[PDB]
């Protein structure tokens, strides 16, 4: 019953190449590794928690303390009731959890919406050599922002404009 | 490869709330090991003393 | 001396525990242990140890101690093969290690030597191979028509400095079905078992072996003759090229993962994966010193929902394609992480 | 399970470089350190420095030995070797390790010999 679990999370964990410089998610993935080790350790070493008393009290004759260790094992057979006390915190968690999975695959849906149409507009929408300058400026007028506020400054240079672009100078 | 990048958000939130729900849930389902730890301890201890 | 003789001999009686606790008596291994020459506190040392890991109640202990007299020495190991061979005829498999047993041929040679018999070799009376080859021939494997029982031998040879071209030595080696080598040498090493994979061979290597663990990929087979070669072009060496690094970094490798912890019997169901990482993904191990806990914790993510591939390997003996598949994949998984 | 498996790795280490110094002898007798490498350079150091350090004075043999005799502790003779081991010391001569107790004295003896007699 538990394969199902431990294998999603090392599918998660296959997946999380991407997501490394974690914490204690890792640290985590050891703690349940710990614990669920001391279970199956606990279990696998555990003999039979009772007295054999048909045999293992037979074997001895002068006792006159088996009875009293019987009585007070019987009489503290309920040790301890489970401690089922987390029922809002673990639920705080997971609202959190699931506002966060929504609010993430939201973001990521309209993304590639938006790149597919990005990609659909750029196959057949670009005009590298009928491009009009009039309209790049109509689209931003970031640049036309710019191209004002470098002339009423003064400095006519645009730095990093020969990095790419030749001078074919005769000079 | 931005797009190559974000095909990989397309399905982690379905596995990853699993992955979060049990994480928590196997974590927190140790309370009956503890409660079995003493049981075992006591055990341990009447049969260690019996042999004596 | 002190190499790990009794110790590999208690790591064999301890690991029949699995089987002895169940109920199949064809796969049952009843234990006898031969304290011929050893002192009492070591005898009550193995008792108590026998008494811890819940093995005392199908092991038997034969003890010889060296104030006891040199007859008795003599007698023990002839004695507890008879009563290994009570098991034997009854269609029970019965393990006897014939510990020491130089003790005994040396207890032998002081009854020869006061029973006005001349001796032989080093003052060795004439029939110490007799005695042994005797000794140790009443170990065999019955057939079917005698009840299929078995009678397995486990004797130890004491050298003197590692000289094992003596005549005690060579003599019991002519007579065991192989020879298991341990030397100081390979003890401060670092190889705890201390197995000179060079001079411990045994003679049925195919068979007697378990099914997965025997060839099923083909270098499990060689895996001999991969650690002899190993050995040929060792460190001393010239690194001729890659191939050359690459096998030489495979050998120190499977080497550093032969060693074993003391009274840490590894089963065969947790063995094979071991033995398949040595030869796929052991390359890439991060430092040799941390293939130790390598091991470990290799071993811890066989058993979480692997548990399946490890009672699919301890059940069925055989290992099918998509085993050998699903193995591949959980290693390289695992040396991924 | 006696030890507490951190002695035990010190000791079992100890035995590592003693017995591979004593493999290496025959080489290094015959061909020296330098063709040794660098792995291999540093086990022989450090296996030097660990055998020297072995000498201990006894207080029955200060007339054979000259200096007053060391008892040094199994938990610090213990953390010294570790603390040998990891490297903590190799810049300090093998020679510092001659007849001392705990690694308090081979620092001591080491600057003595580095600042008194050098
Ligand atoms: N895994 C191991 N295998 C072999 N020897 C070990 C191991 N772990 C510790 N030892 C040490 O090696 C020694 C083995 O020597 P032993 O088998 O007793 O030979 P002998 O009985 O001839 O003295 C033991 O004293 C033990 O302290
Ligand atoms: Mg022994």
């Amino acid at each position: 019953a538990k394969s199902a679990a431990n294998k999603l999370d090392w599918a998660k964990v296959i997946s999380s190449l991407r997501i490394t410089g974690s914490t204690a998610t890792q640290l985590s993935s050891f703690k349940k590794r710990n614990d669920e080790a001391r279970r199956q350790l606990l279990e696998l070493q555990s003999q039979p928690t009772e007295v054999d008393f048909s045999h293992y009290r037979s074997v001895l004759k002068n006792t006159s303390v088996i009875d009293k260790i019987e009585s007070y094992v019987k009489q503290y057979k309920p040790v301890k009731i489970d401690a089922s006390k987390q029922l809002q915190v673990i639920e705080s968690f997971e609202k959190h959890a699931m506002t966060n999975a929504k609010e993430t695959e939201s973001l990521v849906s309209k993304e590639l919406k938006d790149l597919q149409s990005t990609l659909d507009n750029i196959q057949s929408a670009r005009p590298f050599d009928e491009l009009t300058v009039d309209d790049l400026t109509k689209i931003k007028p970031e640049i036309d922002a710019k191209v004002e506020e470098m002339v009423k400054k003064g400095k006519w240079d645009v730095p990093g404009y020969k990095d790419r672009f030749g001078n074919l100078n005769v000079m | 490869d931005r797009i190559d990048s974000v095909s990989q958000l397309q399905n982690v939130a379905e596995t990853t709330k699993v992955l979060f729900d049990v994480s928590k849930e196997t974590v927190e389902l140790e309370s009956e090991a503890f409660e079995l730890k003493q049981k075992v301890e006591l055990a341990h201890e009447a049969k260690a003393v019996l042999d004596s | 001396r002190q190499t790990g003789k009794t110790a590999v001999a208690l790591d064999t009686i301890l690991n029949q525990k699995r089987w002895n606790n169940g109920s199949d008596e064809s796969k049952k291994l009843y234990c006898v242990y031969v304290a011929v020459g050893q002192k009492r506190s070591t005898v009550a040392q193995l008792v108590q140890t026998l008494e811890q890991h819940d093995a005392m109640k199908y092991s038997i202990i034969v003890a010889a101690t060296a104030s006891e007299a040199a007859p008795l020495q003599y007698l023990a190991p002839f004695t507890a093969a008879s009563i290994g061979e009570w098991f034997r005829d009854n269609g029970k498999h019965a393990l006897i290690v014939y510990d020491d047993l130089s003790k005994q041929a040396v207890a032998y040679r002081q009854l020869s030597l006061l029973l006005r018999r001349p001796p032989g070799r080093e003052a060795y009376p004439g029939d110490v191979f007799y005695l042994h080859s005797r000794l140790l021939e009443r170990a065999a494997k019955l057939s079917e028509k005698e009840g299929s029982g078995s009678l397995t031998a486990l004797p130890v040879i004491e050298t003197q400095g590692g000289d094992v071209s003596a005549y005690i030595p060579t003599n019991v080696i002519s007579i065991t079905d192989g020879q298991i080598f341990l030397e100081a040498e390979l003890f401060y090493k670092g190889i705890r078992p201390a197995i000179n994979v060079g001079l411990s061979v045994s003679r049925v290597g195919s068979a007697a072996q378990v099914k997965a663990l025997k060839q099923v990929a083909g270098s499990l087979k060689l895996f001999l003759a991969q650690y002899r070669e190993v050995a040929a072009f060792a460190q001393f060496g010239s690194d001729l090229d890659a191939s050359t690094k690459q096998t030489l970094v495979r050998g120190e490798r499977l080497t550093q993962l032969l060693k074993q912890n003391q009274y840490s019997p590894l089963a065969t169901e947790e063995q094979v994966p071991l033995i398949y990482a040595g030869v796929n993904g052991h390359l890439d191990g991060i430092e040799l010193s941390r293939i130790g806990e390598f091991e470990s914790s290799f071993l811890s993510y066989l058993k979480s929902n692997h548990n399946e591939l490890l009672t699919e390997i301890r059940e069925k003996g055989e290992l099918s394609k998509e085993l050998l598949a699903s193995l591949k994949s959980a290693t390289e998984s695992f040396v991924a992480t | 399970a006696v030890v507490g498996q951190e002695h035990y790795d010190v000791a079992s280490k100890v035995q590592e470089t003693l017995q591979t110094y004593k493999s290496l002898q025959d080489i290094i007798a015959i061909l020296g350190m330098d063709e040794l490498s660098e792995q291999d350079k540093l086990t022989v150091e450090r296996a030097r420095k660990i055998q020297r350090f072995l000498s201990q004075p006894f207080a029955v043999a200060e007339v054979f030995t000259g200096i007053p005799g060391k008892l040094v502790r199994l938990k610090d003779t213990v953390a010294s070797f570790k603390a040998v081991l990891e490297g903590k010391y190799d810049n300090i001569p093998e020679h510092a390790f001659y007849m001392v107790g705990g690694i308090e004295d081979v620092v001591a003896k080491a600057e003595k010999l580095a600042a008194e007699a050098n």
